RNA sequence: CCUACUUCACAAAGCGCCUUCCCCCGUAAAUGAUAUCAUCUCAACUUAGUAUUAUACCCACACCCACCCAAGAACAGGGUU
């Protein structure tokens, strides 16, 4: 990779442009003819959030996300990545990869609600006060849609609203 | 113990005398009412770990009575203790750096002039009263054709409801 | 249930087309069959 | 009861959404996803 | 800001985003344009 | 460090008479899945 | 006339709570309900619900050993699916066949 | 067996007490377990009126976790009876005001509407943190499994996995991040 | 090797079918509980009785224990001891109490 | 075919792997042999039995009473030999039958002692407004079967 | 609440006197990716931003014929040194 590098040094800056060593692929992939990364390691469809090995390959330092330009993937398999590391930093995993900030952590916030599986920002949803009739209930999203289609074993779909 | 700002310290149990006027300097008027300490002893001390893990507790009592009318229990309390019995005991919410030793006496210069007091006591009972004196309702005019209703509550709920609410200001005990 | 015993032609239900129904429920002790069951 | 038209999408009776229920347009599925393949 | 069901720039300089849950059109330089989706 | 019989019971004291009685029982033969009596005719 | 009408009722509750006891005592040998008892009818033994709650209750051992028999014959219906057969089709599988 | 026979039905129809560990589980997953063994149909001597309870010591119930938003939708919701006494408040509120609610409000809603809920309700011990007391730890019997897999954050992947874990992309050299 | 179920708890089946295929055979033998999943038992012998002046003060003190309550903390105690509510402990009408068998069937 | 580890990789039961069939047939082989000399040895005592008869299955063991439901055509005093037995057991070991066992392994004898009719039970009908309310009494025959022996053979 | 005034008077009242303490959320702003700019964030996050995990009352298990009471329909409650 690539990093930048400042040094004042007696009212004189110097902007250094450094590249640092970067890792490969691995030395065999199961299906060299598939376009993406998930494609040429047959992972279309089978990996959730919890796979934080697989997901702290494609973000920033920070939390970020990375380009599709860089990391190589298709339109479907980012937004499944992408949405997959929002539901990962909200449920307590990659602690690593908080993002970066002078002081202003110190005033703790309200404590450990423990989460996973977390859809929406924890600040932008209002509570279901009325929940509806029978019929049409106003139900709670759980998980995301664009993960419908990961394999399933247990006989009775993703129950995604709930 | 010195005065610390987070700090409450233990009150008394006074017997209202009367009332009586009071002039200041700018020439205005105030009552005031006459609380006199009467005989005022600590009794017991709970600490901060045995009520309620709050705040520690004061038992203060109140003016003297007879021996001879009250429960053996307390009786028995007081002769342990090594006074005379009391007529009424309050429990004061302190801070453990502001314990006293049980039996000692408290006084009516325990306050200055020029403090802030909560006073707090049984209101004076009126009985069985109706809702125009209890709960200030009006009630029905007198003379323009009414009958047998000049102080009655009127209506009590809607229609809808069949029921009264339980907040219901009725007749009752004042 | 049995929707499987379609399959091995045995009649989902176990209490009929049997061995299990169609076998005489008894007999004597002396070793005589016993008159037909009346079903 | 209502017309045979109507303004308001008029509920069907439940055999009738169940038979429309079960006969809903099914897309082929490809055996791998043409992209994924070269 | 104006309760919208369809957003729609009005300028050149309006730009959509999502806050709270909602999609905003901001404008910094017409303050008129600003809308929240309703 | 062989086990012999298991009794149940409230108390310690009472589960232990009940031990000795299982035992009691096992050693004579007379458990309750013994042989029941042979009616018959030879 | 509820007298009339409960014989239906108590047959009915009867068998529901047969269902919850071998649901029971299935779920103390990890099994579920619908797994013991298709995978016993599947080894042609044909024990019905009440001497099924019976043997759960009174003899423990029997019920361990008809809990393995439905796990094994489970087992070689999930390796038949993935090999079709080819070659054994299992062992306690193989019905008997009556003619 | 063989079991004199008061020493046998005390046996048969004896009370067990259970341990069931809070600490990133959810609430009603939590609450199955301890509804089917407060009522005790865990047991082939199940019958409702045979009263063949369980208790059930619940820890750590602090430290459950709501999947998806509920912490901000799930609202529970109660009435004085006085006019203008309706409240409605989240799981969040509720959870904060009261650590050991979430837990007692789902097993509460699990049991059967009848009058033994309040006494199997009685046999449950719920405790909000990793300290129960003495007499009901000298009690306690067959610490139950979790139902949920707790799935384990990055700093825990004891670093012969991420040798196990293949690369899946080669990046450019010349990039930032 | 391959077990269906664990044969730590209960008993330890082998399922066997016979070699005409007609019956299957099943052997289940109990298993004990070995020597050191046992703790041993506890032996209290508390004894504070012993006052050097008389012998049977102490027999006198054998009965210093006995307490009155009321229904009210009596309910309580007894709700907080056996672990059930407050309804059980109170008493029934005559209606009630007239009305239940006192000969009650036997099976076994 | 290689996929790398992550929670939808693989299946998330563990991988059964059922044994192989010639030593898993030398292994029944042995079991049985076991069982045979236990049953010709005499090790067992005790033993019960589930019986098929008059469309129920009875938990049966020795010196018990069951009571069916309609006549048998027998009088009282005569033995019976109680077929479709579909488990035998001891302590120790069981024997089930596909569905039913062998007549030579088991062999359930049984007497009758007693043919009675039922307390009386009530039918009644109502429908109201409608001047319907019909009234039966209905007392059903039963027999009492006291089962005596449960052999067994070593015939496997 | 009765010390002044007033209806009145060993009381009750107002026309008379005393006391009366915490928020609430719609938005306005930094850093920063998806999209190397920018972007307040149903991205991870930082402020205005939460008053409460609030404090005051009330919490003594059985002397009780009888008398009195500012306690009271009866009952209950307080005093009888
Ligand atoms: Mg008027
Ligand atoms: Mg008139
Ligand atoms: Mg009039
Ligand atoms: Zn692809
Ligand atoms: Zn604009």
């Amino acid at each position: 990779f690539r990093e930048v590098v400042e040094t004042q040094e007696g009212k004189t800056t110097i902007i250094e442009g450094r590249i640092t060593a970067t890792p490969k692929e691995s030395p065999n992939p199961p299906n060299p003819s598939g376009q993406c990364p998930i494609c040429r390691w047959n992972l279309k469809h089978k990996y959730n959030y919890d796979d934080v090995l697989l997901l702290s390959q494609f973000i920033r330092p920070h939390g970020g996300m990375l380009p599709r330009k860089i990391t190589g993937l298709c339109q479907e398999e980012h937004r499944k990545i992408e949405e997959c590391v929002k539901m990962a930093h909200r449920a307590g995993l990659l602690p690593n990869h908080r993002p970066r900030l002078p002081e202003g952590v110190v005033p703790k916030s309200k404590p450990q609600l423990n989460r996973y599986l977390t859809r929406w920002a924890p600040g932008s949803v209002k509570p279901i006060y009325k929940k509806g009739p029978r019929w049409n209930r106003v139900r709670m999203p759980v998980g995301s849609p664009l993960l419908r289609d990961n394999v399933c074993y247990s006989r009775t779909p993703w129950k995604l609203y709930h | 113990h010195p005065w610390e700002p987070g700090s409450f310290r233990v009150g008394l149990i006074a017997l209202k005398l009367g009332m009586m006027p009071l002039w200041t300097k700018d020439g205005q008027k105030h009552v005031v009412t006459l609380l006199q300490v009467q005989d005022c002893h600590v009794l017991k001390y709970t600490s901060k770990e045995n009520c309620n893990g709050k705040m520690a507790t004061l038992s203060v009592g109140g003016k003297t009575v007879s021996r001879f009318r009250k429960a053996t229990s307390i009786l028995e309390f007081y002769r342990e203790l090594g006074l005379p019995p009391k007529q009424t005991v309050k429990i004061f919410n302190i801070t453990d750096n502001a314990a006293i030793k049980p039996g000692t006496p408290l006084y009516a210069a325990h306050f200055r002039p020029g403090q802030y007091v909560d006073v707090t006591a049984k209101t004076i009972g009126k009985g069985f009263q109706g809702v125009m004196k209890r709960w200030g309702f009006k009630g029905q005019p007198a003379t323009h054709g009414q009958t047998k209703t000049h102080r009655r509550p009127g209506a009590v709920a809607t229609g809808d409801i069949g029921r009264v609410w339980p907040g219901t200001k009725m007749p009752g005990k004042m | 249930g049995g929707q499987w015993r379609l399959q091995q032609g045995l009649a989902a239900n176990p209490s009929g087309y049997g061995p299990l129904t169609e076998l005489p429920d008894w007999s004597y002790a002396d070793g005589r069959p016993a008159p037909p069951m009346k079903g | 009861g209502s017309k045979a038209v109507t303004r308001h999408r008029r509920v069907m009776h439940f055999q009738r959404q169940k038979l429309m229920a079960v006969t809903e347009y099914i897309p082929p599925k490809p055996a791998i996803h043409p992209s994924c393949l070269p | 800001f104006k309760n919208k069901t369809v957003l729609k720039k009005r300028c050149k300089d309006c730009y959509l985003v999502k806050r709270r849950g909602r999609w905003y059109v901001y404008c910094k330089t017409h303050p008129r344009h600003k809308q929240r989706q309703m | 460090k062989k086990l012999i019989a298991e009794g149940p019971g409230e108390t310690v004291l009472v589960a232990e008479e009940e031990a000795a009685r299982v035992a009691l029982r096992k050693l004579y033969g007379f458990t309750e899945n013994r042989r029941p009596w042979n009616y018959s005719k030879p | 006339v509820k007298c009339t009408k409960a014989r239906y009722l108590k047959k009915k509750n009867m068998r529901t709570l047969w269902i919850n006891r071998i649901t029971a005592a299935s779920q103390e040998h990890g099994l579920k309900y619908p797994a013991l008892i298709g995978n016993l009818v599947k080894c042609q033994v044909e024990l019905n619900r009440k001497v099924l709650a019976d043997l759960a209750i009174y003899e423990p051992k029997t019920f361990k050993s008809l809990a393995a028999l439905a796990s094994r014959r489970r087992h070689e219906g999930f390796a038949a699916a993935l090999g079709d057969g080819k070659e054994p089709e299992g062992i306690f599988s193989r019905v008997v066949q009556y003619h | 067996s063989s079991f004199s026979r008061a020493p046998q039905q005390w046996a048969t129809f004896a009370r067990i007490w259970y341990l069931l560990d809070g600490k990133m589980q959810p609430p009603g997953k939590l609450a199955a377990m301890a509804s089917i063994r407060l009522q005790g149909l865990h047991k082939p001597v199940y019958h409702a009126l045979s009263d063949c309870g369980d208790h059930v010591v619940i820890m750590n119930t602090r430290h459950i976790a709501f999947s998806g938003n509920k912490w901000e939708q799930k609202v529970y919701s109660s009435h004085t009876g006085y006019p203008g006494g309706f409240r409605q408040v989240t799981a969040a509120q509720l959870h904060l005001r009261d650590p050991v609610a979430i837990v007692k409000l789902a097993i509460y809603g699990m049991l059967p509407k009848n009058l033994h809920r309040r006494t199997m309700m009685e046999r449950l011990h719920l405790f909000p943190d990793e300290y129960i007391p003495e007499d009901i730890l000298k009690n306690l019997v067959e610490e139950l499994p979790q139902p949920r897999k707790i799935p384990k954050r990055l700093d825990e992947y004891t670093q012969e996995e991420i040798d196990a874990f293949p690369r899946l992309w080669t990046p450019p050299e010349d990039y930032r991040l | 090797t391959y077990s269906p179920l664990p044969d730590d708890y209960n008993c330890n089946v082998e399922l066997a079918l016979t070699s005409d295929g007609r019956t299957i055979v099943c052997y289940h033998p109990s298993v004990d509980i070995p020597y050191e999943h046992t703790k041993p038992i506890p032996r209290p012998d508390p004894v504070h009785n012993n006052e050097e002046t008389h012998d049977q003060v102490l027999k006198t003190r054998l009965e210093e224990k006995v307490e009155h309550l009321e229904e009210g903390p009596m309910i309580e105690q007894l709700s907080k001891m056996f672990f059930t509510t407050k309804h059980r402990w109170y008493p029934h009408g005559r209606y009630h109490r007239c009305r239940k068998n006192l000969n009650p069937p036997k099976d076994r | 075919g290689y996929v790398p580890k992550t929670s939808l990789s693989s299946p998330p039961w563990p991988e059964v792997v059922l044994p192989d069939p010639v030593e898993e047939t030398r292994h029944h082989a042995e079991v049985v042999k076991k069982v045979n000399e236990m049953i010709v040895t005499g090790q067992y005592g005790r033993l019960f039995a589930v019986v098929h008869f008059a469309s129920r299955q009875w938990k049966v063991t020795s010196e018990d009473l069951i009571l069916i439901g309609n006549e048998l055509d027998l009088a009282c005093g005569e033995r019976i030999r109680l077929e479709k037995v579909l488990l035998v057991g001891a302590d120790n070991f069981t024997l089930l039958g596909k569905p039913l066992l062998g007549k030579d392994l088991v062999r359930v004898e049984a007497t009758v002692i007693e043919k009675t009719e039922s307390w009386p039970r009530i039918i009644m009908r109502f429908r109201k407004r409608k001047n319907f309310k019909k009234k039966r009494i209905v007392t059903t025959p039963q027999t009492v079967l006291r089962i005596n022996s449960i052999e067994i053979a070593p015939c496997l």
